[PDB]
């Protein structure tokens, strides 16, 4: 009971589209995997399913570019999808046992896919620096503003996993410029802001990079 | 909704049980179940005439359940225990659902001694 | 095949009980059409409520039920709590193909709080770059509708701002930032957040001055 989705993070309007869902600890031949993937701002669009028996069902309006198949022995099910078009990019969930049986029904996290004819981009990533403008009540604001990357996946962590309480790192936004910025604040005991160092730990994978800034107080 | 006989299974620690459960049902058989009700309602297996079998959660159902149709047109839904416990007593059942609706259950109390 | 509608929005108290219906367009809803309930929040995120149309998924509070009424399918909490204010994606099978509907908004009223609002000017490690993005941050409130205007100089910005919303508390918490190119940055010298929610009497600015 665990479902990961893995696949490439951009694809060209070229490419045939395959991503994986890996099932922990189940087989495959008493548990159906369906693929939903969700464009950003549009609906959710169910896309097809393999049941437990091998069987599969499709969507009707993806029926003829999409191949789901399953291999029992890894606990593996695949998805291929050809004529990828620029709208293919969006959210790909799996969920298992669904919508059939609906019991012991489980959505997976998702995996990004971004599909355009564009050039991998890495970000910068500046400090949001606290300061006396950062203090309300005694504890200050602090965080990263990590600007200009592409495509959408990246994660950022505080002090490599030290810093969790009062982390909320807020979901990209797409400027016109078509590079998606994000930021990621911490709030702390203000009292505490001179014997600590905060540092936010950026990472975008789909550009190999990996940053760290020191957000050091004003 | 609506009962099918189903007795009293008294058996001896270490027995072996082999709880079967017929429906003449093929045009308007959903699906077939095996749940054990004892303090909980514990689904066991769950069997779809087109999507397959599918086991309830903690359940290695796919090695002691079984769907196979007699010629006659009925369906055999049957679950088989090995080697039973003090501990696997209590109330099993099997349950067929039709459609458009309705349910046809048959309840089996499995008694260890 | 059919079209699935759910109510557009709904709203309760705590430990008050709602029901979210989920209607086919094609007639009475049958267990054969497996009725679901997916949960969205923030950040593309979905949690699986109830599934088979009455089965709880792995983990789903006992609060949710799940039902047949009238014509259609129905998830009911009873005791609504804070936590499940949220959007419920309700989705039908039929033999073949899943359709789902637009998303309930249910909405559970906790009590009001207006959010704590911090300023943060940009960095000498982006002026550099010749952008400047300022960034102001909302955190922890209670409505999740609020206002944030930007005021250079008192003057109203269009089209160099963004926000996004996100829900951890069960309260909102909201980060807009401008950014202009480091020449028209200079030019002006108070820059403005400007924030009005039902937790502030009067709207709330967080300003600074360039050097000072
Ligand atoms: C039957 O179960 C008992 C109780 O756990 C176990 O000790 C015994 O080895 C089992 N017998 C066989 C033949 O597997």
């Amino acid at each position: 009971v665990q479902l990961k989705e893995s696949g490439p993070g951009l694809v060209q309007p070229s490419q045939t589209l395959s991503l994986t869902c890996t099932v922990s600890g189940l087989s495959l031949t008493t548990n159906s995997v369906s693929w939903i993937r969700q464009p950003p701002g549009k609906g959710l669009e169910w896309m097809g399913v393999i049941w437990s028996n091998g069987g599969t069902d499709y969507n009707s309006d993806i029926k003829s570019r999409l191949s789901i198949s399953r291999d029992t022995s890894k606990s593996q099910v695949f998805l291929k999808m050809n004529s990828l078009q620029t709208e293919d990019t969006a959210m790909y969930f799996c969920a298992r046992n669904f919508p059939y049986p609906g019991i012991n029904f489980d959505w997976g996290q998702g995996v990004m896919v971004t599909v355009s004819s564009a050039s991998t981009k890495g970000p910068s990533v500046f400090p949001l620096a606290p300061s006396s403008k950062s203090t309300s009540g005694g504890t200050a604001a602090l965080g990263c503003l990590v600007k200009d990357y592409f495509p959408e996946p990246v994660t950022v962590s505080w002090n490599s996993g030290a810093l969790t309480s009062g982390v909320h790192t807020f979901p990209a936004v797409l400027q016109s410029s078509g590079l998606y910025s994000l930021s990621s604040v911490v709030t702390v005991p203000s009292s505490s802001l001179g014997t600590q160092t905060y540092i936010c730990n950026v990472n975008h994978k789909p550009s190999n990079t990996k940053v760290d800034k020191r957000v050091e107080p004003k | 909704e609506l009962f099918n006989v189903g007795d009293d299974v008294y058996a001896l620690p270490g027995s072996d049980i082999n709880l079967t459960c017929q429906t003449k049902e093929k045009n308007f058989l959903v699906q077939m179940q095996w749940s054990k009700v004892t303090d909980k309602n514990d689904m066991i297996a769950l069997y779809h005439p087109q999507y397959g079998l599918y086991c309830g959660q903690e359940h290695a159902c796919e090695s002691q359940v079984a769907a196979t149709e007699t010629e006659k047109g009925v369906t055999n839904w049957t679950l088989y225990l090995r080697n039973i416990s003090s501990a696997l007593g209590g109330k099993y059942e099997c349950i067929f659902t039709l459609y458009p609706e309705g349910i046809k259950t048959t309840v089996y109390n499995l008694i260890v001694e | 095949q059919a079209v699935v509608t759910q109510e557009s929005a709904l709203t309760t108290l705590p430990g008050g009980t709602v029901t979210l219906t989920c209607h086919s367009s094609t007639g009475a809803v049958t267990t054969s059409n497996y009725a679901n309930w997916i949960q969205e929040k923030a950040d593309h995120s979905f949690t699986a409520i109830l599934g088979g149309t009455s089965n709880r998924a792995p983990g789903t509070p006992a609060r949710f039920s799940g039902s047949l009424l009238e014509g259609k399918a129905a998830l009911t909490i009873t005791g609504a709590q804070v936590e499940d204010e949220a959007t419920y994606f309700c989705s039908l099978w039929y033999s073949g193909h899943l359709i789902f509907g637009g998303g309930t908004k249910l909405t559970v009223k906790r009590t009001v709080a207006a959010p704590s609002v911090f300023i943060f000017p940009p960095s000498d490690e982006q002026l550099k770059s010749g952008t400047a993005s300022v960034v102001c941050l909302l955190n922890n409130f209670y409505p999740r509708e609020a206002k944030v205007q930007w005021k250079v100089d008192n003057a109203l910005q269009s089209g160099n701002s963004q926000e996004s919303v996100t829900e951890q508390d069960s309260t909102y918490s909201l980060s807009s930032t401008l950014t202009l190119s480091k020449a028209d940055y200079e030019k002006h010298k108070v820059y403005a957040c400007e924030v009005t929610h039902q937790g502030l009497s009067s709207p709330v600015t967080k300003s600074f001055n360039r050097g000072e």
